[PDB]
């Protein structure tokens, strides 16, 4: 439905695919059939950064941080074979896609923490 | 000649130039007030309140 001239600028291009409240279904895994994942998307929402130890070994926590970049965070187009090995468990193997994005978040104090948000 | 330590006597009966004077003192104390603040914000470390 929505196209490029339809999404351009809305920043919808960063948020990825939703499922209207109808879900809760069940995708039958055949085991006698090979499954793959067409498109695996990972849309960042919150980034936390464990406060560098105080030196005083007293459980450091993950504090929230401000996103200093823009809406340049999502991972998409990720694909690979969803292998169905014995004992019914599924195993996804990442093959290729836009599986990494350099993100920089400004932390509580003042710092700027650039990380390579990825799932390579 | 008026002595140096009296120069400011020229206001004992000039409610205008007195309010003007007093206005300048206040203005300076505010300057300093925020002035100090900035100096401290430019050097205060908030990393550990313990
Ligand atoms: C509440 C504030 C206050 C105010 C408005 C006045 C006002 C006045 N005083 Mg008084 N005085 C005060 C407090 C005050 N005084 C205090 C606390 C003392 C005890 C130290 C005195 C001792 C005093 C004397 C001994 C004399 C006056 C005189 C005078 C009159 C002329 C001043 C003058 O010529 O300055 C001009 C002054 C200078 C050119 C020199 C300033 C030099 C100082 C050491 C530099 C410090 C600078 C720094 C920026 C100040 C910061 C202030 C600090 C409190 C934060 C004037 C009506 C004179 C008078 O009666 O004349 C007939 C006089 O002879 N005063
Ligand atoms: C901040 C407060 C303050 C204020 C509101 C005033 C206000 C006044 N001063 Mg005073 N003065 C001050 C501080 C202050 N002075 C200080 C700290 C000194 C040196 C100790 C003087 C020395 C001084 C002299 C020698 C004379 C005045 C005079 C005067 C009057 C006329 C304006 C003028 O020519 O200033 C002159 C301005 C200065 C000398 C300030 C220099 C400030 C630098 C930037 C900081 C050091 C006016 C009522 C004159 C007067 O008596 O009028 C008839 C005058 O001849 N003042
Ligand atoms: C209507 C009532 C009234 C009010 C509310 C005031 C209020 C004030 N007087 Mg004034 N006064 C009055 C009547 C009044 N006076 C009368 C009838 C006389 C005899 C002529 C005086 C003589 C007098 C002297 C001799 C002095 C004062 C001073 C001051 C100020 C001291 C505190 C200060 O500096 O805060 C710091 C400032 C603020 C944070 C407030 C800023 C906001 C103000 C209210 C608005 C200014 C804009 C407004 C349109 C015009 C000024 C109005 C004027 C009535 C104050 C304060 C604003 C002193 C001064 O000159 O102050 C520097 C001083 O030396 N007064
Ligand atoms: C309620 C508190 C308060 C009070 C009562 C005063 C009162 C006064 N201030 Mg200060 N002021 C204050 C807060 C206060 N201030 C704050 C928070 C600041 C911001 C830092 C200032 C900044 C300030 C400035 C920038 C100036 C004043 C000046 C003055 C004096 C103006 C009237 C005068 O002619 O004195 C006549 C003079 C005196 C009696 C001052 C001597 C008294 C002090 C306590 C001595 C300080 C010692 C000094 C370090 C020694 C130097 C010695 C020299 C030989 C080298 C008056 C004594 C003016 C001034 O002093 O100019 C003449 C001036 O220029 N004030
Ligand atoms: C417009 C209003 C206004 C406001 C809301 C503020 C607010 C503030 N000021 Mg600023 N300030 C102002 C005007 C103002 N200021 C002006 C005009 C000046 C002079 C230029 C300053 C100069 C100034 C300085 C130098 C400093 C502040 C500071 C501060 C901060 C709190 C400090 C404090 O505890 O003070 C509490 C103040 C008092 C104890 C005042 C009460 C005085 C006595 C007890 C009463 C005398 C009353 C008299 C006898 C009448 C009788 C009373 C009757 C009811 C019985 C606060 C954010 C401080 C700060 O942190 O800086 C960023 C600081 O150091 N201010
Ligand atoms: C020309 C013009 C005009 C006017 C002007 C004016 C109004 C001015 C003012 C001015 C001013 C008003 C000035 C001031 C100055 C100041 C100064 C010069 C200061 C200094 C300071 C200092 C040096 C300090 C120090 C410190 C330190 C170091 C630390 C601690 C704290 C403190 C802060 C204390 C107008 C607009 C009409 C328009 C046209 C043009
Ligand atoms: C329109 C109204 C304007 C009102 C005035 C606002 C001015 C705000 C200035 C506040 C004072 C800042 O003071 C300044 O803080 C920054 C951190 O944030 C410090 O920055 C320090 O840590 C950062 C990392 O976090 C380093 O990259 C920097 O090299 C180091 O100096 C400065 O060394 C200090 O001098």
């Amino acid at each position: 439905t929505l196209t490029y001239d339809d999404i351009v600028g809305t920043g919808l291009a960063n948020k990825c695919p939703t499922l209207d409240d109808t879900a809760r279904g069940a995708y039958p895994i055949d085991s006698s059939q090979t499954y793959r994942i067409a498109r695996l998307c990972l849309q960042p929402t919150t980034f936390l950064v464990k406060e560098e130890p105080k030196n005083k070994r007293q459980e450091a926590e993950f504090v929230p941080t401000k996103l200093v970049t823009r809406e340049t965070t999502s991972l998409d187009q990720i694909q690979g074979e969803l292998k169905v090995n014995s004992d019914g468990s599924l195993t996804f193997v990442e093959e290729d896609g836009i599986d990494f994005q350099p993100v920089t978040v400004q932390m509580a104090g003042g710092e700027r923490i650039p990380l390579l948000f990825t799932v390579k | 000649g008026l002595p140096w330590y009296r120069v400011h006597t020229v206001l004992i009966n000039d409610p205008g130039r007195l309010i003007a004077a007093h206005l300048m003192h206040t203005a300076l104390v505010a300057g300093w007030a925020g002035s100090m603040a900035l100096y401290e914000l430019a050097t205060f470390d908030p990393s550990d309140p313990v």
